[PDB]
């Protein structure tokens, strides 16, 4: 009735909102290494890298806590791409690349994908499409000096600016014209360098800032950065919900004999979908199956006859759900009878069904008609002795109403 | 440079008539498609695949959702209707007797074998060989199985056989099967003694064409090709919505969950909006050509049931519309997604040319052929049946006169004589 | 001296298994039956890197067991080293100072350690990481690299953001081998019933490769 | 029930301009599917990105509309094509075409009209009183066999 909307419902089979098996168990799944990251190795070591020659440093093979970090008053700007900071402990990576480095308060704003100026294009250079966090915080208490801390530099001049992330260390002289340079100072000709000379005196745009960029190594490839959540034991020919390494899913789960290579973490479909995955606390190769889905339909006599149904769930098996299992799905409140007649309302592969005697809604085979041997012999004919006029109707469409729209009074109104 | 075909000077003379001394029996098939697989998208779970967070902004587009699932419902129902109309044309459910006397024509390949496993004919049995779910895209089954559809071919072609075309107009009439084979030579205008006389070569000529009807389906595997083309195009729409959900459409991943997984809701749903967008133009793109595709299908459907009414349960006058040749008979069998039609046709063969003339002068009265033409070996004159030569004397009773000889333009003078 | 590679130096592009199913896919691949670089080590020059490369070799001696790349092979900056000499597996990436004539005597910001046949290498550097493949197959051909198919599976990663432009070869002292280089060609892969690469299509080919 | 191929037409229609109102009532992403209430809320540059969303959507939603009616048009154009074959060919004929003109052999038809549509009353003759006898499909007299003219 609220499908129709409508209070009276004529005789037939509707279809209602569908049936889905919903996902009976939560499961999760995470390498079973022991080692917290060594992230207190960047961020907390008394000497810093210049950024001209930015540290890069390996996270791998260890449980983090990204919390620790976002939960700190320490950071002055703590930018994330690809990621929301307060979903990365439920991630899973291969690497983070922590990159390093000192730079003035001011150049903040060139640490950002895509950027242009003195940092982004002679020092350190992000791609159009990062992935990470970057993370920086004011160290005037650190880093500077009294006369001034030279001991961090930065590239001046460069001939073309830095491919993403390309590490030119060299201090070979600038040329800023014709004229021949001999590895000295001189003419058009500059030591490619300068040093920041930070002093305790700087305000806190020219103040020295420690900057770290957790860089993700994001892939099909098996993950060793995992954040701090747990794992379960595991679940087979069951509907679950499910994560491997922060692969989220849902199916059944079963083993198989999918033949992975030592080197494949997990298998695709047609779609790109998964549908198998290897475990990351055992080597075993897990099928994945959606759970139970299909249409379901109302079967009835119209509202002006009865009020009973039978409902068919489309394609579905009746243990997944009087009951009766049919090619076209598992039917629930028709009752099954072994007479045989015209198709009254169709449910598919020849199965119908009707409102008959214990008046209720019944599901047959449909008769396609009375069977008749017709007489035949070599010698036998049969002639008509008599007549029936017959007068019968047919109804043929002709024509439609003429209907015109101003499509811009439809749409601006 | 194509060639048309080989050149043909027709020996045309305003009193030159060629006709055929003999004939052959064909038996020429013809393939329609009658339906096509009867799919079913459930749009919410093709484009948000159970995502909550995504379902919710699907609601934002109101009825597109509802509206693509009405328009599949209908190409679905439009299918077994389409079905229907081509093979439940017979009443009742009619079988031939256990004593195949039918005059010497042998229907044992056309009509059921009982071995198998569905009761289909032997050539429905080489027409079933020679022709060949997880994103919320369903397969619905027909209404009709395929033993029934073979249940109605065979009711179609037992009545047919037994009966003619008097159970198409009413009740099934029997009649035997040279008798009603005169009935069909009447039909096409050759007089039926040519069939008694010749009912024995009549029948060897149409039991060699379904001979040769069973070795071309076993061996021949393009002769399918306008159902296997309906099979292929549905298969290829699948695949290309199907392989749509790994589509970006400008997003982070194509994967609903990557961007549930790793962005917080405000930045997520600018990313699913993008998936939402792309999905359902592409599920709007598959629906639009499935409706198309449909209407194509329901006019072979169309053309199929008429057919089976025009050709099976009568014979047909229409040029060309049952086969090539003068369309005596024909007969269906079931076949995947559509209907065979095996149209059995008077071809004429062998002829000889003669002298002709438009009337003839006796008594200075001119006589016109009641139902032939005049007719010359060179030297005597008969008149003859139009589409099988066999000379008559010509006499007052195979001729009528209308006025004298001064008007007709090429009359000739030759005696008629009167019994 | 030169050869034809014929349909050789296909490799398994990513880490994801697929079965029955065929699957188009761009990447640094050697283009089929391109020119392929031949030497007889009875022969160790430095050749350029380019994109990435294909070594071959061949094998009844144990000959040839290592490698080394860079752009100036002169302490100017780290340089990759590997060695790997039938029982062990060494690999190393220090600013070593190598003589004009290198060979195994019968700062190193990464460490790391693991004619009858044919042995197959694919090495490639994208953005400094150094990927590795191979395989190996007996043979019925002494003169040369013979027409087949067999995919190269990964056995290694290095993070090393090295850039390589100049590479050579390291023979054991007190065999013929073969050099081709990759390019960003569109291939057809065909994963058969047990998810092996069984055969490919390189669709630049030729007009029928295309169709 | 009878009348159901023209009611259906009707039905069909009406719902699809239903369906095209309905519409109307839709976001699409925007604030609201007011239009006025976008403009009294929002000032010109902010209103423009909400007003974008309603053209982009219902220039979507008549999109599909037209292009149903284009695909429900070719099917009344097929079933107007068929009925004027069957005044043609019934009414103003005698058809020897097999249930082209009801069940039957044919004798005559007449045209009724009906909204959106033409009713054929199709007159015919059904054979109705069988009899079997005997039969052979020639006779012989004096040596000659004879054949039923
Ligand atoms: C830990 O994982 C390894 C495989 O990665 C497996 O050999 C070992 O049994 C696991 N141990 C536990 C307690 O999960
Ligand atoms: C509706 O039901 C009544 C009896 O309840 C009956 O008289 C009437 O004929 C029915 N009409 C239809 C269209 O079913
Ligand atoms: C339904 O499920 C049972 C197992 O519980 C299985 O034996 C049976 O074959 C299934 N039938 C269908 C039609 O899926
Ligand atoms: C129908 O008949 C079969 C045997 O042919 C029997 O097993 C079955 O129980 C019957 N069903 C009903 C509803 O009586
Ligand atoms: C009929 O006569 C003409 C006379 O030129 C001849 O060319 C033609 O081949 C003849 N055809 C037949 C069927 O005898
Ligand atoms: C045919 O044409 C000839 C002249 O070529 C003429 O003499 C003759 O009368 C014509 N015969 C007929 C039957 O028209
Ligand atoms: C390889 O290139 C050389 C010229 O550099 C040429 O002589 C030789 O024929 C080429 N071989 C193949 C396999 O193309
Ligand atoms: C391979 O290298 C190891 C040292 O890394 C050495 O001990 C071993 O003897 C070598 N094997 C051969 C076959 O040279
Ligand atoms: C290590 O780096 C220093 C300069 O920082 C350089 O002098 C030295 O040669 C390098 N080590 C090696 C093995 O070359
Ligand atoms: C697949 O592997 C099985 C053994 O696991 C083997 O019997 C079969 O021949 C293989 N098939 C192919 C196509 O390689
Ligand atoms: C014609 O003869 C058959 C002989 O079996 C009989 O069944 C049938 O009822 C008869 N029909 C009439 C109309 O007499």
């Amino acid at each position: 009735k609220c499908t129709l909307k409508s209070f009276t419902v004529e005789k037939g089979i509707y279809q209602t909102s569908n049936f889905r098996v919903q996902p009976t168990e939560s499961i999760v799944r995470f390498p079973n290494i022991t080692n917290l990251c060594p992230f207190g190795e960047v961020f907390n070591a008394t000497r810093f890298a210049s950024v001209y020659a930015w540290n890069r440093k390996r996270i791998s093979n260890c449980v983090a806590d990204y919390s620790v970090l976002y939960n700190s008053a320490s950071f002055s700007t703590f930018k994330c791409y690809g990621v929301s900071p307060t979903k990365l402990n439920d991630l899973c990576f291969t690497n983070v690349y922590a990159d390093s480095f000192v730079i003035r308060g001011d150049e903040v704003r060139q640490i950002a994908p895509g950027q242009t100026g003195k940092i982004a294009d002679y020092n350190y250079k992000l791609p159009d499409d990062f992935t990470g966090c970057v993370i920086a915080w004011n160290s005037n208490n650190l880093d500077s000096k009294v006369g001034g801390n030279y001991n961090y530099l930065f590239r001046l001049f460069r001939k073309s600016n830095l491919k993403p992330f390309e590490r030119d260390i060299s201090t070979e002289i600038y040329q800023a014209g014709s004229t021949p340079c001999n590895g000295v100072e001189g003419f058009n000709c500059y030591f490619p360098l300068q040093s920041y000379g930070f002093q305790p005196t700087n305000g806190v745009g020219y103040q020295p800032y420690r900057v770290v960029v957790l860089s993700f190594e994001l892939l099909h490839a098996p993950a060793t950065v995992c954040g701090p959540k747990k794992s379960t034991n595991l679940v087979k020919n069951k509907c679950v919900n499910f994560n491997f390494n922060g692969l989220t899913g849902t199916g059944v789960l079963t083993e198989s004999n999918k033949k992975f290579l030592p080197f494949q973490q997990f298998g695709r479909d047609i779609a790109d979908t998964t549908d198998a995955v290897r475990d990351p606390q055992t080597l075993e190769i897990l099928d994945i199956t959606p759970c139970s889905f299909g249409g379901v339909s109302v079967i009835t006599p119209g509202t002006n006859t009865s009020n009973q149904v039978a409902v068919l769930y489309q394609g579905v098996n009746c243990t997944e759900v009087n009951v009766f299992q049919t090619r076209a799905g598992c039917l629930i409140g028709a009752e099954h009878v072994n007479n045989s007649y015209e198709c009254d309302i169709p449910i598919g592969a020849g199965i119908c069904a009707s409102y008959q005697t214990s008046q209720s809604v019944i599901a047959y085979t449909m008769s396609l008609g009375a069977e008749n041997s017709v007489a035949y012999s070599n010698n036998s004919i049969a002639i008509p002795t008599n007549f029936t006029i017959s007068v019968t109707t047919e109804i043929l469409p002709v024509s439609m109403t003429k209907t015109s729209v101003d499509c811009t009074m439809y749409i601006c109104g | 440079t194509m060639s048309l075909g080989a050149e043909n000077s027709v020996a045309y003379s305003n009193n030159s008539i060629a006709i055929p001394t003999n004939f052959t029996i064909s038996v020429t098939t013809e393939i329609l498609p009658v339906s096509m697989t009867k799919t079913s998208v459930d749009c919410t779970m093709y484009i948000c695949g159970d995502s909550t967070e995504c379902s919710n902004l699907l609601l934002q587009y109101g009825s597109f959702c509802t509206q693509l699932n009405r328009a599949l419902t209908g190409i679905a129902v439009e299918q077994d209707k389409n079905t229907q109309e081509v093979f439940a044309q017979v009443k009742q459910i009619y079988k031939t007797p256990p004593i195949k006397d039918f005059g010497g024509f042998n229907f044992s390949q056309i009509l059921p074998d009982p071995s198998k496993p569905s009761k289909r004919s032997f050539i429905e049995d080489l027409l079933f060989n020679k022709v060949t779910k997880f994103n919320g895209l369903t397969v619905l089954p027909p209404l009709l199985t395929d033993e029934m559809i073979a249940q109605y071919t065979s009711a179609l072609l037992a009545g047919t056989i037994t009966s003619g075309w008097t159970f198409g107009a009413g009740a099934a009439l029997q009649i035997p099967f040279a008798m009603q084979m005169a009935y069909r030579f009447n039909g096409i205008g050759v007089t039926q003694n040519v069939l008694y006389e010749n009912q024995k070569l009549i029948a060897n000529q149409f039991n060699s064409a379904i001979g040769k009807i069973q070795d071309s389906l076993s061996s021949t595997a393009s002769a399918l090709g306008k159902l296997q083309d309906v099979v292929n195009q549905n298969a290829q729409a699948l695949n290309t919505l199907v392989k749509q959900l790994s589509s970006n459409f400008g997003a982070i991943s194509s994967v609903l969950n990557d961007i549930l997984s790793r962005l917080d809701k405000v930045e997520a749903e600018v990313q699913i909006d993008r998936l939402i967008t792309g999905r359902l133009q592409s599920l709007q793109t598959y629906v639009t050509q499935q409706l198309i595709r449909a209407a194509e299908i329901r006019a072979s459907a169309n053309l199929a049931a008429t057919k089976m009414s025009e050709c099976v349960l009568g014979q047909s006058k229409r040029v060309d519309f049952c086969g090539k040749g003068y369309h005596l008979m024909s007969f269906p069998q079931s076949a995947p997604h559509g209907v065979v039609f095996l149209h059995v046709t008077y071809v004429p063969a062998q002829e000889k040319n003669f002298t002709t003339a438009p009337a003839i002068c006796h008594d200075g009265k001119a006589h016109f052929p009641r139902e032939g033409v005049f007719v010359s070996n060179g030297t005597h004159w008969f008149v003859t049946q139009r589409n099988f030569y066999e000379p008559q004397i010509i006499t007052t009773d195979n001729t009528f006169v209308s006025g004298n000889c001064d008007v007709v333009i090429g009359i000739v003078n030759n005696t008629v004589y009167d019994p | 001296a030169y050869t034809n590679s014929f349909t050789r130096g296909v490799y398994y592009p990513d880490k994801v298994f697929r079965s029955s199913v065929l699957h188009s896919t761009q990447d640094l691949f050697l283009p089929f039956f391109s020119n392929v670089t031949w030497f007889h080590a009875i022969d160790n020059p430095v050749l350029p890197f380019n994109d990435g490369v294909y070594f071959a070799s061949t094998e009844k001696s144990n000959i040839i067991r290592g490698w080394i790349f860079g752009t100036t092979l002169d302490s100017k900056t780290q340089s990759l080293l590997i060695v790997n000499n039938a029982t062990n597996v060494v690999i190393k990436v220090c600013e070593f100072q190598f003589c004009n004539d290198p060979f195994l005597g019968v700062n190193c910001t990464f460490e790391y350690v693991s004619f009858k046949n044919l042995r197959e290498f694919v090495f490639k550097n994208i953005d400094g990481y150094f990927k590795i493949y191979s395989k190996h197959t007996p043979i019925n051909l002494v003169r040369d690299l013979p027409q087949g198919f067999s995919a190269l599976e990964p056995l290694v990663d290095l993070p090393i953001g090295i850039n390589i432009t100049r590479f050579q070869t390291l023979l054991a002292l007190h065999a013929a081998y073969y050099v081709g280089y990759l390019q960003p060609r569109t291939f057809l892969l065909k994963y058969n019933e047990n998810g092996t690469i069984t055969d490919a299509v390189d669709c630049a080919l030729d007009p029928l490769s295309e169709t």
